[PDB]
RNA sequence: GGGGACGGGUGAAACAGGAUGAUCCCGCCGAGACCGCCGGCCGCGCAGGCGCCUGCCAAGACCGCCUCUGUCAAUCAAGGGCGAAGGCCGGGGGCUAGAAGGCGAUCAGACACCACCGUAUUCCCGGCCGUAAACGGUGCCGCCCCGCGGCCGGCGCGCGCGUCCCGCCGGCCGCCCAGGGAAACCGGGAGGCUCCGGGCUCUGGGGGGAGUAUGGCCGCAAGGCUGAAACUUGAAGGCAUUGACGGAGGGGUACCACCAGACGUGGAGUCUGCGGCUCAAUCUGACUCAACGCGCGCACCUCACCAGGCCCGGACGCGCGGAGGACCGACAGCCGGGCGCGCUUUCGCGAUCGCGCGGGUGGUGGUGCAUGGCCGCUCCCAGCCCGUGGCGCGAGCCGUCUGCUCCAUUGCGACAACGAGCGAGACCCCGGCCGCGGGCGCCGCGGGACGGCCCGCGGCAGCGGGAGGACGGCGGGGCGAUAGCAGGUCUGUGAUGCCCUCAGACGCCCUGGGCCGCACGCGCGCUACACUGGCGGGGCCAGCCGGCGCCCGCCAGGACGCGCGGAGCCCCCGCCGUGGCCGGGACCGCGGGCUGGAACGCCCCCGCGCACCAGGAAUGUCUUGUAGGCGCCCGCCCCCACCGCG
């Protein structure tokens, strides 16, 4: 299922970034 | 006649269908040239041009079909051109499954 | 494009039927879309009715008959033959055949 | 056993449409000397000629009954 | 409680379970889910959704009406509520499955599918979340719109009258004439639309980037809702039509399938080819069917390979050289297997030419994946097309058919098809039989057989049976479609493109050797394992098509002649007598011959008498003059067949 599966590897990387911006506020 | 006209750089089904009209108007049932070779390419493909009905089987090939092969080496290798003629009618034999019916 | 009016099952009025299992596969399948043939079979075969009809001491007894609705998922169907592809044109036939 | 090609069949048919009274209906020999009168019927060979008589036979045998 | 060894699990298994007695059977008991079969072209709900039994509560659509009101309506941002599953929160609960986790088997690796154990979850109550292929991928209200059905809930009509019949209204549906559409299709619309305007909202504007960034709002979170750009790109996509594939469903068919049988192979010795191994070289192609007694006999040649050694036989054309001297020859001795090859020598020899440059001719050298040609194979099959019409906007399909018949796309039958063709068949070759004409010799032409006849069963094509007849239902072969395929061949050719090696040669010759070398594994064979046989004599006998005499020799053969001739199996009689024996002839020690220039090749003769007592998993070929058994001839060849073709 590649949308998906595009989908969760878009979310997994949305969330490494919300992440990112939350160390720096 | 074929291999003179295929050496004088004459687009090949041209030519073919030429000899199939010199033996079509002679009256043949059916005329049929193969010309195999590197045909323009390095890939090899053999073009088949036929008119009318030919006949291929049994002894009536003997007698009513005539064939004719000539290696005309072209420049890039050598192509092999086939005519072959098929006669239905000669003074002679006959073929031995037409049933004329009155 | 659509392969069949009736989308592989007969849900007409409805947006939800009750799931079953394919017996073989155990797929989840809305009832609508599931094969379900009923077979009404004997409790021994026609090979050993026979014998078993001879060996039984009671004056009149039948080999009692085992009903079973066997309800299959599409991919156990055409698997198992219980359903076959056909042509677009003979995809409409209704009535049950052979 | 043997089945009768469409040479042997077609021909069959043409005899049994342009001649009526000169084949008979179990006759072989009368069925191959009508279809060997020369232009009237010509059948290169005696085994197709043999082979158009048995189904003209066979045919002529159909039309009598009905 | 009983009774006794395994049980689970699977595609096969394996990890778990079982004398602590499992599984299995029964008697019970606990807990938690779940509502079977009935159960649907059933129904209801605003959707999501909805199925135990009873009782209760509030509603809802439909229908009927001479009831009330009198437009109170249609769709709708904003705004409210609801909303499968999964998830989250605070409690309850915890059977079953079971994301994660762990595990046994896999496989190159799977951590996956499959087996097993299992946490969240599943389930309840109170909140969140706000998403689904949340679908009829089809917003809502309204209008006319063509028949034929089914179901469903009301209502009315007919009739004696039955869950009957015909309607009406409302819902769910099937098929569909028009109509529409790019078709698929839709026709209770996707119709009434380029002839384009009943009303209202929502959304899209080539493919991506990207539902991303950022801001906002919302949520406990997960995330929802809103939502770009820079940048990149010639297509992405829809639906149809031919093919090509499928580890898809059917039909069909064939002893290169099976059935029923046969005779085998694989087990032994050898023969030959193949790999490997070994070499100076073991020249090479060919590796499933469709490589492997295959490229029709390797002492020499062949011969392509190795160890050596000659030789120009380098043509034509130009610049120079040379005729009293271009070019090569040679006795004798040395050297060298040998050669005037070189060497010593000093004689010949006569422009057939040398040298420089060009430019050849030849090469079983390479590349068959550059090719012609020719074979193999799909194909010990049955497809391949066309003219005119019909249906499509077309690519096109129909014809050429999911039925029957056949050996067969061979025909019948049905049928927008109707006729033709090619392939199939017919034809050709041989055979059996009859006649004619001829006859150094059986060898020229004609008939005859057609599922004809008969009986069944069939519209039919034909499907069994019966005779009559040399002959019976495709006799035994040749020929072979449309397409093909990186099948095989450049090493068959004065077939060939390209690299063309080209003179201390990959040319062309001569000698010597290899191609036959052998720890081994395989393919086609042969001979066996005997008493249906071996061993002795006695008959007799062929066909493709065919020579012998005489003398010497055990033989094998040789000399000298002439013009001409023929198997085995089998049968008949003895013998051996179950013993690896007289079964079997493998290996090896003498010899005697043959053919050649030369054995290493073959034959013969006297020893010598290996394995093998019927062959494991498997694998082959076969339907009447058949399999098998038995010999004979030819092919290639100096000699020689365990081979091939007959």
């Amino acid at each position: 299922m590649r949308a998906k599966w595009a989908k969760k590897r878009m979310r997994k990387l949305k969330r490494k970034r919300r992440h990112m911006k939350a160390r720096s506020k | 006649n074929l291999r003179a006209k295929l050496e004088e750089a004459m687009p090949i089904r041209r030519a073919a269908y030429s000899i199939i009209r010199t033996a079509m108007r002679a009256g043949a049932a059916g005329c049929e040239v193969i010309v195999a070779g590197k045909l323009r390419a390095q890939r090899a493909r053999a073009n088949k041009f036929k008119e009318g009905c030919l006949i291929s089987t049994g002894h009536p090939k003997r007698i009513f079909l005539a064939e004719a092969t000539r290696h005309i080496k072209m420049r890039q290798g050598v192509i092999g051109v086939k005519v072959r003629i098929y006669n239905p009618n000669i003074r002679g034999a006959v073929m031995p499954d037409k049933i004329e019916i009155g | 494009p659509v392969k069949r009016r009736n989308n592989g099952r007969s849900k007409y009025n409805c947006g939800h039927t009750n799931i079953v299992r394919c017996q073989n596969c155990h797929r989840c399948v809305p009832k609508d879309k599931v094969i379900k043939r009923f077979t009404i079979r004997n409790i021994v075969d026609n090979t050993i009715a026979d014998d078993v009809l001879n060996a039984c001491v009671i004056q009149g007894f039948a080999i009692p008959k085992l009903y079973n609705k066997v309800q299959y998922c599409v991919s156990c169907s055409i698997h198992n033959h219980i359903v076959r592809v056909r042509s677009r044109e003979d995809r409409k036939i209704r009535t049950p055949p052979k | 056993g043997k089945v009768r090609t469409k040479t042997i069949k077609r021909a069959a048919r043409k005899i049994v449409e342009n001649n009526y009274e000169s084949l008979k209906p179990k006759d072989f020999q009368n069925n191959k000397a009508i279809c060997s009168k020369r232009n009237v019927a010509i059948i290169p060979s005696k085994r197709l000629r043999n082979k158009v008589a048995g189904y003209v036979t066979t045919l002529m045998n159909r039309v009598v009954k009905g």
